[PDB]
Protein backbone atom coordinates (compact mmCIF):
# COMPACT_ATOMS: atom_id res chain seq x y z
CA UNK A 1 0.00 0.00 0.00
CA UNK A 2 1.00 3.59 -0.28
CA UNK A 3 0.79 4.22 2.86
CA UNK A 4 1.64 2.86 6.20
CA UNK A 5 -1.21 0.85 8.41
CA UNK A 6 -0.59 -0.61 12.01
CA UNK A 7 -2.59 -4.02 11.77
CA UNK A 8 -3.89 -7.26 14.13
CA UNK B 1 -4.82 27.46 24.96
CA UNK B 2 -6.82 23.79 25.86
CA UNK B 3 -8.80 24.00 22.29
CA UNK B 4 -6.81 25.86 19.97
CA UNK B 5 -5.30 22.81 18.48
CA UNK B 6 -8.17 20.79 18.73
CA UNK B 7 -10.02 23.64 16.91
CA UNK B 8 -7.14 23.33 14.68
CA UNK B 9 -7.64 19.49 13.48
CA UNK B 10 -11.21 19.78 13.56
CA UNK B 11 -11.16 22.28 10.97
CA UNK B 12 -8.65 20.61 8.72
CA UNK B 13 -10.83 17.48 8.49
CA UNK B 14 -13.82 19.44 7.70
CA UNK B 15 -11.63 21.07 4.82
CA UNK B 16 -10.70 17.03 3.76
CA UNK B 17 19.26 16.54 36.14
CA UNK B 18 14.73 16.32 34.86
CA UNK B 19 12.27 18.43 35.65
CA UNK B 20 10.30 17.71 38.65
CA UNK B 21 7.07 15.58 37.08
CA UNK B 22 4.07 18.46 35.85
CA UNK B 23 0.69 17.43 35.41
CA UNK B 24 -0.34 18.98 31.86
CA UNK B 25 -3.77 17.50 32.04
CA UNK B 26 -6.14 16.03 34.74
CA UNK B 27 -7.87 14.59 32.23
CA UNK B 28 -7.49 14.19 28.52
CA UNK B 29 -10.93 12.57 27.68
CA UNK B 30 -12.84 15.36 29.25
CA UNK B 31 -15.19 13.22 31.51
CA UNK B 32 -15.83 11.14 28.33
CA UNK B 33 -14.42 7.50 29.87
CA UNK B 34 -15.33 6.15 33.60
CA UNK B 35 -11.93 6.88 35.17
CA UNK B 36 -9.84 10.32 34.09
CA UNK B 37 -6.90 9.79 31.72
CA UNK B 38 -4.14 11.83 33.01
CA UNK B 39 -1.62 13.40 31.04
CA UNK B 40 2.21 14.23 32.55
CA UNK B 41 5.66 15.37 31.44
CA UNK B 42 8.60 14.65 33.51
CA UNK B 43 11.36 15.21 30.58
CA UNK B 44 10.43 18.93 28.92
CA UNK B 45 8.05 21.81 28.03
CA UNK B 46 5.81 20.50 25.78
CA UNK B 47 1.66 21.10 26.95
CA UNK B 48 -0.21 18.00 26.18
CA UNK B 49 -0.79 16.94 22.62
CA UNK B 50 -3.78 18.77 21.55
CA UNK B 51 -3.95 18.36 17.20
CA UNK B 52 -6.33 16.06 17.44
CA UNK B 53 -10.22 16.10 18.77
CA UNK B 54 -10.60 13.12 21.58
CA UNK B 55 -13.27 10.84 20.90
CA UNK B 56 -14.35 8.02 22.61
CA UNK B 57 -16.42 6.01 20.41
CA UNK B 58 -15.77 5.33 16.42
CA UNK B 59 -16.79 8.17 14.21
CA UNK B 60 -17.24 8.64 10.76
CA UNK B 61 -16.94 11.57 8.07
CA UNK B 62 -17.91 10.11 4.84
CA UNK B 63 -20.66 7.69 5.06
CA UNK B 64 -19.68 3.67 5.79
CA UNK B 65 -23.13 2.36 5.80
CA UNK B 66 -22.28 -0.43 8.40
CA UNK B 67 -25.05 -2.87 9.04
CA UNK B 68 -27.03 -1.92 11.64
CA UNK B 69 -30.69 -3.74 11.04
CA UNK B 70 -31.22 -5.64 14.04
CA UNK B 71 -33.05 -8.43 12.88
CA UNK B 72 -29.56 -9.39 11.41
CA UNK B 73 -27.74 -9.68 14.83
CA UNK B 74 -27.02 -13.48 15.86
CA UNK B 75 -28.20 -12.90 19.71
CA UNK B 76 -28.27 -16.07 22.52
CA UNK B 77 -31.75 -16.88 24.42
CA UNK B 78 -29.58 -18.10 27.43
CA UNK B 79 -31.15 -18.28 31.01
CA UNK B 80 -28.22 -17.93 32.93
CA UNK B 81 -25.11 -15.46 32.87
CA UNK B 82 -23.67 -17.10 29.21
CA UNK B 83 -21.09 -19.20 31.08
CA UNK B 84 -22.64 -22.21 28.85
CA UNK B 85 -21.96 -24.32 25.85
CA UNK B 86 -25.32 -22.98 24.58
CA UNK B 87 -24.85 -19.53 24.21
CA UNK B 88 -24.74 -18.73 20.85
CA UNK B 89 -23.05 -15.67 21.01
CA UNK B 90 -19.85 -17.57 22.68
CA UNK B 91 -20.15 -20.30 19.87
CA UNK B 92 -19.55 -17.54 17.02
CA UNK B 93 -16.73 -16.41 18.97
CA UNK B 94 -15.34 -20.27 19.35
CA UNK B 95 -15.82 -20.23 22.94
CA UNK B 96 -16.91 -17.32 25.52
CA UNK B 97 -12.85 -16.64 25.90
CA UNK B 98 -13.93 -14.86 29.26
CA UNK B 99 -13.17 -16.03 32.97
CA UNK B 100 -15.46 -14.80 35.70
CA UNK B 101 -13.37 -11.30 36.33
CA UNK B 102 -13.62 -10.54 32.30
CA UNK B 103 -10.16 -11.71 31.50
CA UNK B 104 -8.89 -14.09 28.17
CA UNK B 105 -8.47 -17.50 29.78
CA UNK B 106 -4.91 -18.72 29.49
CA UNK B 107 -5.88 -20.83 26.47
CA UNK B 108 -6.59 -17.98 24.34
CA UNK B 109 -4.76 -18.19 21.25
CA UNK B 110 -2.80 -14.42 21.51
CA UNK B 111 -0.38 -15.41 18.17
CA UNK B 112 -3.45 -15.73 16.03
CA UNK B 113 -6.39 -14.57 18.26
CA UNK B 114 -10.11 -15.78 17.08
CA UNK B 115 -13.37 -13.16 16.42
CA UNK B 116 -14.78 -11.81 19.26
CA UNK B 117 -18.91 -11.84 19.35
CA UNK B 118 -19.65 -10.41 22.71
CA UNK B 119 -23.29 -10.23 23.85
CA UNK B 120 -25.67 -7.70 21.95
CA UNK B 121 -29.13 -5.38 22.94
CA UNK B 122 -31.19 -8.44 21.13
CA UNK B 123 -29.51 -11.57 23.53
CA UNK B 124 -32.35 -12.41 26.19
CA UNK B 125 -29.30 -12.36 28.74
CA UNK B 126 -28.54 -9.32 30.81
CA UNK B 127 -26.37 -6.74 30.76
CA UNK B 128 -24.08 -8.39 33.74
CA UNK B 129 -23.50 -11.82 31.55
CA UNK B 130 -19.96 -13.17 31.21
CA UNK B 131 -20.00 -12.16 27.83
CA UNK B 132 -19.35 -8.31 28.16
CA UNK B 133 -15.90 -6.85 28.70
CA UNK B 134 -15.20 -4.93 25.40
CA UNK B 135 -18.68 -3.24 25.52
CA UNK B 136 -18.34 -1.90 28.90
CA UNK B 137 -15.37 0.59 28.26
CA UNK B 138 -12.38 1.44 29.76
CA UNK B 139 -11.84 0.61 33.70
CA UNK B 140 -8.11 0.74 33.64
CA UNK B 141 -6.22 3.86 35.17
CA UNK B 142 -3.82 4.68 32.54
CA UNK B 143 -1.85 7.70 31.56
CA UNK B 144 -0.34 9.81 28.80
CA UNK B 145 2.82 11.13 29.31
CA UNK B 146 6.45 12.00 27.99
CA UNK B 147 8.71 9.31 27.16
CA UNK B 148 12.42 10.38 26.55
CA UNK B 149 12.86 9.49 23.15
CA UNK B 150 9.67 8.43 21.54
CA UNK B 151 7.54 11.19 21.90
CA UNK B 152 4.61 10.90 24.13
CA UNK B 153 3.58 7.22 25.23
CA UNK B 154 0.62 5.81 27.47
CA UNK B 155 1.41 3.77 30.75
CA UNK B 156 -0.53 2.04 33.19
CA UNK B 157 -0.86 3.62 36.69
CA UNK B 158 -1.37 0.27 38.44
CA UNK B 159 -0.85 -3.73 37.74
CA UNK B 160 -3.01 -5.17 35.17
CA UNK B 161 -3.30 -9.00 35.18
CA UNK B 162 -2.79 -11.38 32.33
CA UNK B 163 -5.59 -11.17 29.56
CA UNK B 164 -7.44 -8.02 31.05
CA UNK B 165 -9.08 -5.77 28.26
CA UNK B 166 -7.17 -2.02 28.38
CA UNK B 167 -8.41 0.12 25.70
CA UNK B 168 -9.84 0.54 22.45
CA UNK B 169 -8.61 1.34 19.16
CA UNK B 170 -10.77 4.22 18.45
CA UNK B 171 -10.89 6.86 15.46
CA UNK B 172 -12.61 7.59 12.12
CA UNK B 173 -13.45 4.90 10.05
CA UNK B 174 -12.09 5.44 6.37
CA UNK B 175 -12.21 3.28 3.10
CA UNK B 176 -8.61 1.39 2.18
CA UNK B 177 -9.10 3.91 -0.76
CA UNK B 178 -9.17 7.39 1.12
CA UNK B 179 -6.51 5.73 3.54
CA UNK B 180 -3.91 5.47 0.74
CA UNK B 181 -3.97 9.39 0.17
CA UNK B 182 -4.14 10.23 4.02
CA UNK B 183 -1.36 12.85 4.60
CA UNK B 184 -0.45 12.29 8.12
CA UNK B 185 -0.68 8.11 7.87
CA UNK B 186 1.12 6.96 11.78
CA UNK B 187 -2.39 6.52 13.37
CA UNK B 188 -3.85 4.48 10.55
CA UNK B 189 -5.11 1.33 11.35
CA UNK B 190 -6.07 -1.49 9.11
CA UNK B 191 -9.53 -3.20 10.23
CA UNK B 192 -8.98 -6.45 7.85
CA UNK B 193 -5.19 -7.53 5.80
CA UNK B 194 -6.68 -9.06 2.68
CA UNK B 195 -7.76 -7.35 -0.52
CA UNK B 196 -10.86 -6.25 -2.36
CA UNK B 197 -13.54 -4.06 0.18
CA UNK B 198 -11.45 -3.12 3.10
CA UNK B 199 -11.53 -0.55 5.86
CA UNK B 200 -9.52 1.54 8.34
CA UNK B 201 -9.42 3.04 11.53
CA UNK B 202 -7.61 6.83 11.26
CA UNK B 203 -6.98 8.23 14.39
CA UNK B 204 -5.23 11.24 13.16
CA UNK B 205 -7.61 13.27 13.86
CA UNK B 206 -10.26 12.12 16.26
CA UNK B 207 -8.71 9.34 18.63
CA UNK B 208 -8.85 8.15 21.83
CA UNK B 209 -5.98 7.31 24.14
CA UNK B 210 -4.68 4.23 21.93
CA UNK B 211 -3.17 6.87 19.50
CA UNK B 212 -0.39 7.10 21.67
CA UNK B 213 0.59 3.38 22.16
CA UNK B 214 4.26 3.24 21.21
CA UNK B 215 5.31 0.19 18.95
CA UNK B 216 7.60 -2.97 20.72
CA UNK B 217 8.08 -6.23 19.48
CA UNK B 218 7.72 -7.97 22.45
CA UNK B 219 4.41 -6.41 23.46
CA UNK B 220 2.70 -6.25 26.29
CA UNK B 221 -0.58 -5.89 24.41
CA UNK B 222 -2.35 -7.63 22.04
CA UNK B 223 -5.09 -6.36 19.63
CA UNK B 224 -8.69 -8.60 19.05
CA UNK B 225 -11.18 -7.69 16.55
CA UNK B 226 -14.52 -7.38 18.61
CA UNK B 227 -17.93 -7.45 17.69
CA UNK B 228 -20.58 -5.78 19.66
CA UNK B 229 -23.78 -3.77 18.85
CA UNK B 230 -23.55 -4.64 14.97
CA UNK B 231 -21.68 -8.05 13.00
CA UNK B 232 -20.84 -6.40 10.53
CA UNK B 233 -17.95 -8.30 9.41
CA UNK B 234 -15.99 -5.64 7.25
CA UNK B 235 -16.20 -3.56 10.73
CA UNK B 236 -14.41 -4.81 13.68
CA UNK B 237 -13.54 -3.04 16.30
CA UNK B 238 -10.06 -3.12 17.63
CA UNK B 239 -9.60 -4.02 21.79
CA UNK B 240 -6.14 -4.39 23.10
CA UNK B 241 -5.66 -7.11 25.58
CA UNK B 242 -2.63 -7.26 27.73
CA UNK B 243 -0.53 -10.24 27.02
CA UNK B 244 1.05 -10.83 30.46
CA UNK B 245 1.13 -8.72 33.96
CA UNK B 246 1.32 -5.03 33.46
CA UNK B 247 3.21 -3.36 36.11
CA UNK B 248 2.23 -0.15 37.89
CA UNK B 249 4.23 2.56 35.73
CA UNK B 250 5.10 0.52 32.81
CA UNK B 251 4.47 1.79 29.08
CA UNK B 252 1.56 0.10 27.07
CA UNK B 253 2.63 -1.37 23.95
CA UNK B 254 1.97 -3.06 21.00
CA UNK B 255 3.13 -4.84 17.74
CA UNK B 256 2.24 -2.36 14.96
CA UNK B 257 3.07 -5.02 12.20
CA UNK B 258 5.09 -4.95 8.76
CA UNK B 259 2.70 -3.21 6.97
CA UNK B 260 3.41 -0.19 9.09
CA UNK B 261 7.48 -0.95 9.65
CA UNK B 262 7.08 -1.86 5.44
CA UNK B 263 6.86 1.73 5.04
CA UNK B 264 8.15 3.67 8.24
CA UNK B 265 11.37 1.90 8.38
CA UNK B 266 12.69 3.19 5.38
CA UNK B 267 12.47 6.13 7.12
CA UNK B 268 12.93 5.56 10.92
CA UNK B 269 14.47 2.75 13.17
CA UNK B 270 12.03 0.96 16.19
CA UNK B 271 13.95 2.21 19.35
CA UNK B 272 11.64 -0.53 21.28
CA UNK B 273 15.22 -1.32 23.13
CA UNK B 274 13.85 -4.92 23.06
CA UNK B 275 16.95 -7.49 23.03
CA UNK B 276 14.74 -9.11 20.37
CA UNK B 277 13.65 -6.17 18.38
CA UNK B 278 13.15 -6.87 14.79
CA UNK B 279 12.55 -3.39 13.32
CA UNK B 280 16.23 -2.07 14.09
N1 LIG C 1 9.04 1.57 18.82
C1 LIG C 1 9.12 2.78 18.25
N2 LIG C 1 10.34 3.22 17.79
C2 LIG C 1 10.47 4.47 17.22
N3 LIG C 1 9.41 5.31 17.04
C3 LIG C 1 8.20 4.89 17.49
C4 LIG C 1 8.02 3.63 18.08
N4 LIG C 1 6.70 3.51 18.38
C5 LIG C 1 6.07 4.63 18.00
N5 LIG C 1 6.98 5.51 17.44
C6 LIG C 1 6.71 6.85 16.88
O1 LIG C 1 5.34 7.13 17.13
C7 LIG C 1 4.59 7.13 15.93
C8 LIG C 1 3.28 6.39 16.19
S1 LIG C 1 2.07 7.41 17.06
C9 LIG C 1 2.46 6.90 18.75
C10 LIG C 1 2.55 8.10 19.70
C11 LIG C 1 3.74 8.99 19.39
N6 LIG C 1 4.91 8.58 20.24
C12 LIG C 1 3.42 10.47 19.59
O2 LIG C 1 4.11 11.16 20.33
O3 LIG C 1 2.46 10.96 18.99
C13 LIG C 1 5.50 6.40 14.93
O4 LIG C 1 5.25 6.68 13.56
C14 LIG C 1 6.87 6.87 15.38
O5 LIG C 1 7.14 8.20 14.98
ZN1 LIG D 1 -25.71 -16.26 26.04
ZN1 LIG E 1 -25.64 -13.30 23.67
ZN1 LIG F 1 -25.02 -12.83 27.39
ZN1 LIG G 1 11.71 -3.00 18.29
Amino acid sequence: KQTARKST
Amino acid sequence: GSNSQVWSALQMSKALPSPVERIVSRDIARGYERIPIPCVNAVDSEPCPSNYKYVSQNCVTSPMNIDRNITHLQYCVCIDDCSSSNCMCGQLSMRCWYDKDGRLLPEFNMAEPPLIFECNHACSCWRNCRNRVVQNGLRARLQLYRTRDMGWGVRSLQDIPPGTFVCEYVGELISDSEADVREEDSYLFDLDNKDGEVYCIDARFYGNVSRFINHHCEPNLVPVRVFMAHQDLRFPRIAFFSTRLIEAGEQLGFDYGERFWDIKGKLFSCRCGSPKCRHS
